[PDB]
């Protein structure tokens, strides 16, 4: 029921769509997206990725715009400006932002202004938008807000089971960091960018940035401001990342009661959104994880007490379009504007 | 001399610089770029590359938009279009067009428009009046002022070409079909959703992109004998700056076994075109062959002649600062021939 | 029910695991793995590969050398030479080699005598005493008691030989050049090897190395008319399990349009070729490819000609996967014929089975 | 060195025997025997043929289950199945398939994990796994340890693979249908009899029972060039120990007349091809070809061409001396193609040395 | 004049006599190396490395054993039992066990009996090996000791810089990690290893490790045992890695206090073996840094004044052999026994 169109229907796109085809419980009126890029190319890397080989089902271009995956008809057309995407092209309830360009309050107001009633930026709040990580806030997140945004992959992992830590614990500090996945957000070679550093190759290239996490920490979680802010790591890899972190916890815990913690977290404000694992693996084997973050309690370790190297993978690409599909039906279902 | 504004710092821009600056003979007054990202974009490209990794000279930030390299005060034209970087007010006389999406007629022709007389282009060109003219054979078809906007196609031509013409010279093509190693291509991007980019629109490195590129034939122009003569693909690998080309034949000889073959080659590859083919007789893979300053670097280790008429070269190639090395070989020949 | 303690617990090993438990109904049934690498590592390279991830089914460790997947009962023997292997102390009838070590006809043959039947390499072996099977041309060459080693032929040649099938029975190679990507196998090392080539001493996934392989040159075992039709190499590629053959080769029928080379090619994947040979014409990379069941998927927009008679025909092939693919398909035919066909005959012939024990009985003498 | 458990003491076991002890250059020193022919009568047989009578040596008698040939310290064992062999408890290197049972590949490599290291089936094998070696052509096709299990062919093949490399390749066949006359053998029935045969079943030493061979198109194993230009009958004629053969098949080179074949023949066997191929003139009969050390005593009076295509050619032979002869020299070749491996000692090959040993060595990986 | 030959001429032996060549002041009578690889594929493999492309300078093998890259014949023979390799077979000074299997005092012992007289593993010490990293106590280290051995690249780098980091201002607390390369230590696929982690493919797999840095930096520095200490990532990558660490100094300073000491330390203790840097970059231009460690001051940020997330990178091959020979030096040179 929830009409909804993605902006710019990439990889974020895509694995939104792929996480929404995947997902039930879909109010989500998934029948239009937006890719100024190929649609028909969009139906077929929507068709094939890495993450899921091909698509997690079958896709069906019902029209050069309308997609009917599975015969789920889905509109995607080729348009740049936002007051004229599919929004009111077919009054869009939910607007996702999948190209990172209009992720500010203005692209999401344009978005709205082509016929739209909400939006959800794929990034965390850009400034002026009140970011929604799943397992914090989009539980606060009465729907009534309209342009929101689900907070990065980055914070999405973070945001729950780090106050898991610093609420079950509470925390001094910690210099928040996340070995993000480098993306198609950086410079495939050395080429010309605003980040140096995002402007080399950046496939084997590491990403000490700061995304959304810095500020998105703070702004969801009062807790974890400033005191539990820091960087970001966008890493080159392109799967499931990880968080890294160090905090000092105010009670001081050890590692096993982290890992409990987390444990019992993700049985009540982070199961299914997290998940806490104990095997030294890889993503290999964590790729394409529904959870906001595979919480690696294992290697948490808690030196002093307080030192807390919490070693946490998440679905950075993947379970966060999932995240992002749950806070979609967190619109769609309790449907409050 | 040859005044040097780069239409964009191109990885083929900086690896041009940075090939001049390991040139000699060069007349490639490097004086600009039309670099859109700034003079700290076109340094830690350049200061800092990849396959001469950090830059072996100082790349002297002047302002943004005029910087110096050891004392040569380069311009940036942070701007685009051909047009934009006035080729006339920084009297630009070979264009080095480091984007290569202008390689049309009126791309470079807005390079000499805003006041270049001569371009080179790294890519086959979309241009007629833009002789894609390339290393190891076409260069010498260029007679100075020839149809001024020369372009150079990609290093799987100015591997080929070079090369392809020695395999007509000395075993002689019937229709060579080749498929080069060549680099995913610019023409792809990192990840799926890429653009129109028919095939390529997936991820540029994550698999194996066999793309049939225009170089395949591009060095068809180049080598006028050799029409129809290679039908390629551009497998392009997902390794940066590296390729090898490979011809296989029903040859116009008998197919001789491939030792004369790259015999007549090593002396090509030493002689006709030494620094342009190479004949690699080491078991050797794309480390020695990255920064490959040769054309064409023949693993004559692994070319064979099986049924006669089968025939195989396996010429590699730094397809990117290999490829700067083939236009500096076309900047250098065409200052040497330029009116003046 | 046919049992494999599987030499190694290798990624083929892994391969045939991921496949042959996958094989819900595989008459090849496992209960024991030959590799010392512990059960931990069984599961967790099994049960947590890298193609597939995380096995999408249960591997019940049972203990550090047993364990089950979804519950079938596999041990793991940390034991490396194979007389001293569980085929005869758990009556192990089929055995793959899934090492690189016991490769040779009685090395595989140790096995037997271990209590094995017969073996198939995952590979081309040291001679024509492991005569090899493809499933699509020569894997009905087989009975039990029918050439006890025999092989699998290579990532490239088990995409080939039903291919190079179809392609030669009608298309027809007067003569070839075969080039194809291969996975980094263990021919390399991740770091420069001081491998015996430096060739491919070199690293394995960090260049792509020209590996220059003559499987594509046993097809005396499989295909021998294809010699002087063919010249394959393949390229020591940095991805994981996923490659493509591809063979340009000058055709008897000369002009050969790759669009009739790819119709015949459907009509015998259509055909006799099912589940081994694709022919695709999407544009696509390999990740489409991954994890293809068909070991040959003829990529026919790829497939051009040169010069008329240079057809040029590329089949993407999952290299492992497709092993993991066609080790079920040989296996399972074979397990069909395995003493899995073991039964009985008339007076006149089953006392004569009797004499395939007592040789020179009543008049069994014949024949030199 | 070259011991041999030589695998069934019998007419060919003797004939090698009396060849190899009679031979002196024979590496193929026998010190132990596989049969149940016991000293006290494995002497006997040994020291009594019909084609060398009383044999042209002491044969001392050791013990029961030992001997000595003339004082040539040989055991001997009543064993049947190779792996139950003193291969290792004696580590015997060379086998030879004497009991005409184990043609079987893996059943020869039964020796091999015996303990020893190569076998020799002394007649046709259990296929074409198995390239057969007759002295005079691809012996060099073993490289030391290289098919380990192999044969020495038969009377028509022993016969051949020599003279039909001088043929093939001079004279050049188009297709035939090969006629060949042998003895009554250890593998045929002197009266009727029933059990697995008919042919051979019947009565084979007492009348012409017409015996077809296959083995014809066992040049597949050696010479392909002959492969679809031959098959054989194996003319069970009663006489005790001579054979012959006679390639009646259309020739592409000009059907020439036996004439020139045999001229040609004369210079390979003057060639490279004495003590195995003879090629004499004079009116003879089978004892005149008895005791032939080469398996191919052609008679050129008697070989004729009519049809031009159809040469005949009669190489006449001692169906088991020629054996004898051959396997004596067969072995030997090996004999000598035995360790050799010149060491390289660079410790650049130590690597490829115990890589060949540990393929996955520290670091020398190939082949997963 | 030092009788040295690398067990195991592999690519950390290949890196050790790299730098060696590429180094002066060489009293190392590089002369002998093993390899029980291919001794003529160790010539090729030595002339050829990405770090370098081919070798720094050039030769074919000397015959075999002997080697003189257009500098110095140097044997290297295929052999195992460290009694046996080329110790005595010339007398050799130092040895360097480039395999990693004999680290151990056994192992180095062995190779004394085989007729040498001084070792230095290239691990840390093994245990019951004083480990010597070139930065803290290779200084301290009196060449009088006979088996010893330069700390690991992880070691290498940290020791350094995190004694400026807790002696000049002092340190509370710190999980001390490196993102490590990932090296031939792992599996090249996933197969069987003792470490099921390391069992990965290990290229683009993540390896949380121990590796002789959580050891090594209490052993050389008592000033950071067990408070400061922790775990290793042997990250995927080929190249120069980076450290990995957030502090809580005891003595509170600020990022560009960090930095001051680091750069002073690079005048004083760390130059050469460390070397300050201050650019969003990666190390496809920190590769092939003589350094132990290309201390990333930029980013060493510092909140509550004591969390110190110190970024430097490292060359985990190259420079690492380069501190090596520093310590093949300090063997050569300032000769004790
Ligand atoms: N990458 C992560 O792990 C993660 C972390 C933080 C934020 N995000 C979110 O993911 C996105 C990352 O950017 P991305 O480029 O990878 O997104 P993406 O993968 O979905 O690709 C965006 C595509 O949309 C197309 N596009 C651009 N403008 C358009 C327009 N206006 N209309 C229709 N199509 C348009 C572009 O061609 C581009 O390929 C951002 O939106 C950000 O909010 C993701
Ligand atoms: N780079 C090479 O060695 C070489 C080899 C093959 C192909 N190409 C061609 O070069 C093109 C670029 O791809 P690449 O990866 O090879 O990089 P490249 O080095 O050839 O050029 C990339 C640079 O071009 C610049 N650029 C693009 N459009 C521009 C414009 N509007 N104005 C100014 N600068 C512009 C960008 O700033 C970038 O720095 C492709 O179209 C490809 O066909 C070049
Ligand atoms: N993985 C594949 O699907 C594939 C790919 C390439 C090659 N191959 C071929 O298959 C064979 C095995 O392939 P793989 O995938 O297992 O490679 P792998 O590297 O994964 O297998 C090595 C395995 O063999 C085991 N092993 C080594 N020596 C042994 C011995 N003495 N006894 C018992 N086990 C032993 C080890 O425990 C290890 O698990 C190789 O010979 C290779 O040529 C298979
Ligand atoms: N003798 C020949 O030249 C001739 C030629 C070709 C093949 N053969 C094979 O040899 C067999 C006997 O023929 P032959 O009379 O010429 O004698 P022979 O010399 O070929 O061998 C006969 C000997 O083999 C022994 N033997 C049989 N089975 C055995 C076993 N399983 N283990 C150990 N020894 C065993 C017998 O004791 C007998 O003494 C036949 O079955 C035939 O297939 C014989
Ligand atoms: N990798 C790092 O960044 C770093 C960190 C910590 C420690 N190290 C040191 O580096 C080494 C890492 O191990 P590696 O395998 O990469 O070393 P390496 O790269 O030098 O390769 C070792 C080679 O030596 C050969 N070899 C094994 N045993 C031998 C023997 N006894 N005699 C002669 N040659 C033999 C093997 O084939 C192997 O390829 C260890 O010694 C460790 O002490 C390095």
């Amino acid at each position: 029921k929830l009409k909804v169109a993605i902006n710019g229907f990439g990889r974020i796109g895509r694995n939104f769509l792929r996480c929404w085809h995947g997902r039930k419980d879909s109010p989500l009126d998934v029948v239009v997206i937006n890719d100024t890029g190929g649609v028909k190319q969009a139906s077929h890397l929507l068709k094939y990725d890495s993450i899921l080989g091909t698509f997690d089902a079958d896709v069906k271009t019902a029209g050069d715009s309308a997609i009917s995956v599975d015969g789920k008809v889905i509109k995607v057309v080729s348009d740049r400006n936002p007051v004229n995407l599919p929004w009111g092209d077919m009054g869009i309830d939910l607007v996702i932002e999948g190209t990172g360009v209009f992720v500010d309050r203005d692209g999401a107001g344009k978005h709205l202004q082509a016929g739209a009633k909400k939006v959800l930026i794929t990034a965390p709040g850009k400034g002026d938008i009140p970011t929604y990580v799943v397992g914090v806030n989009e539980e606060g997140y009465t729907h009534a807000d309209t342009i929101i945004s689900n907070a990065s992959c980055t914070t999405n992992c973070l945001a729950p089971f780090v106050k898991v830590l610093d609420q079950k614990f509470g925390i001094i500090k910690g210099t928040m960091t996340t070995t993000h996945s480098y993306t198609g957000d950086q410079r495939l070679l050395d080429a010309s960018h605003r980040d140096l550093r995002r402007a080399r190759a950046a496939c084997l290239n590491i990403v000490p940035t700061s995304t959304g996490a810095a500020k998105a920490v703070a702004l969801v979680l009062p807790n974890l401001k400033g005191k539990l802010n820091g960087i970001a790591l966008r890493v080159p890899t392109p799967n499931v990342s990880v968080v890294d972190l160090v905090v000092q916890v105010s009670k001081k815990t050890f590692a096993e009661e982290v890992n409990a913690a987390f444990r019992e977290s993700a049985d009540n404000e982070l199961k299914g959104i997290l998940s806490v694992c104990d095997e030294p693996l890889v993503s290999i084997d964590f790729r394409c994880t529904d959870v906001s973050s595979t919480i690696d309690s294992s290697l948490t370790m808690v030196m002093g007490d307080d030192m807390v190297k919490v070693i946490a993978w998440y679905d950075n690409e993947w379970g966060y379009s999932q995240r992002v599909v749950d806070l979609a039906d967190i619109v769609a279902n309790k449907w409050q504007x | 001399k040859l005044k040097v504004a780069i239409n964009g710092f191109g990885r083929i821009g900086r690896n041009f610089l940075r090939c001049w600056h390991g040139r000699k003979d060069s007349p490639l007054d490097v004086v600009v770029v039309n670099d859109s990202g700034g003079v700290k974009s076109a340094t830690h490209l350049l200061k800092y590359d990849s396959i001469l990794g950090t830059f072996k000279a100082d790349v002297k930030i002047i302002d943004n938009e005029t910087f110096s390299i050891d004392g040569k005060p380069i311009k940036v034209v942070s701007n685009r279009d051909p047009l934009k970087l006035p080729w006339a007010e920084l009297g630009i006389d070979i264009v080095i067009e480091g984007t290569g999406v202008f390689v049309d007629g009126p791309g470079a022709g807005k390079h000499i428009q805003a006041g270049a007389k001569k371009v080179i282009i790294t890519a086959p060109a979309k241009g007629s009046d833009i002789p894609t003219y390339v290393v190891g054979v076409n260069e010498k078809d260029y007679g100075h002022d020839v149809a001024n906007i020369i372009s150079n196609a990609s290093c799987t031509t100015n591997c080929l070409a070079p090369f392809v013409k020695v395999l007509d010279e000395e075993l002689g093509i019937v229709k060579g079909t080749m498929t080069t190693t060549h680099s995913y291509t610019g023409d792809q991007r990192l990840l799926d959703a890429s653009h129109r980019d028919l095939r390529r629109a997936r991820a540029a490195a994550l698999n194996i992109v066999p793309t049939s590129t225009g170089a395949a034939k591009a060095v068809s122009l180049v080598l006028p004998q050799l029409k129809g003569k290679l039908n390629g693909i551009a497998l392009r690998v997902p390794t940066p700056n590296v390729s090898v080309v490979d011809l296989v034949v029903n040859i116009e000889k008998v197919g001789v076994t491939a030792e004369d073959v790259n015999n007549a080659f090593r002396k090509a590859a030493a002689g006709p075109l030494k620094g342009v083919l190479d004949v690699c007789d080491i078991p050797l893979v794309s480390v020695d062959f990255r920064c490959s300053d040769f054309s064409s670097t023949i693993d004559s280790s692994l070319t064979m002649v099986m049924g006669g008429d089968m025939v195989k070269v396996v010429a590699w190639y730094d397809n990117e600062w290999g490829y700067s090395q083939r236009v500096v070989d076309l900047a250098d020949l065409v200052a040497n021939k330029w009116p003046g």
